[PDB]
């Protein structure tokens, strides 16, 4: 019950870097394209 | 206490991630204007 | 023990953004170039 609360977090900010570094990866490939 | 750490450092993390958000949200931006 | 294993996540999760802001910074200098 007392580390609940930064379990949430923790998934929730992996869940967010996960999305961020996909975007990276998006953004890199259309330089490569380019 | 370390729980309070992990705690106080999840904030700081989510304030980082938040101007990382803006951050590549420019970069789209300016990638499409030039 | 699973405190533990937190703190070890938050590490990678740190380590993570530093390669973003890394990634961020790169690719601010191509745009500089164009
Ligand atoms: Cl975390």
């Amino acid at each position: 019950a007392e580390i609940a609360a930064i379990k949430y977090k923790q998934a929730a900010i992996k869940n967010e870097i996960a999305a961020i570094k996909q975007e990276i990866a998006a953004i890199e490939q259309m330089i490569a394209a380019i | 206490e370390k729980i309070a750490a992990i705690k106080e450092e999840q904030a700081a993390i989510e304030e980082e991630i938040q101007a990382i958000k803006e951050e590549i949200a420019a970069i789209k931006y300016l990638i499409a204007q030039i | 023990a699973e405190i533990a294993a937190i703190e070890y996540e938050q590490a990678a999760i740190k380590e993570e953004i530093a390669a973003i802001k890394d990634k961020i910074a790169a690719i601010k200098e191509y745009i500089a170039a164009i």
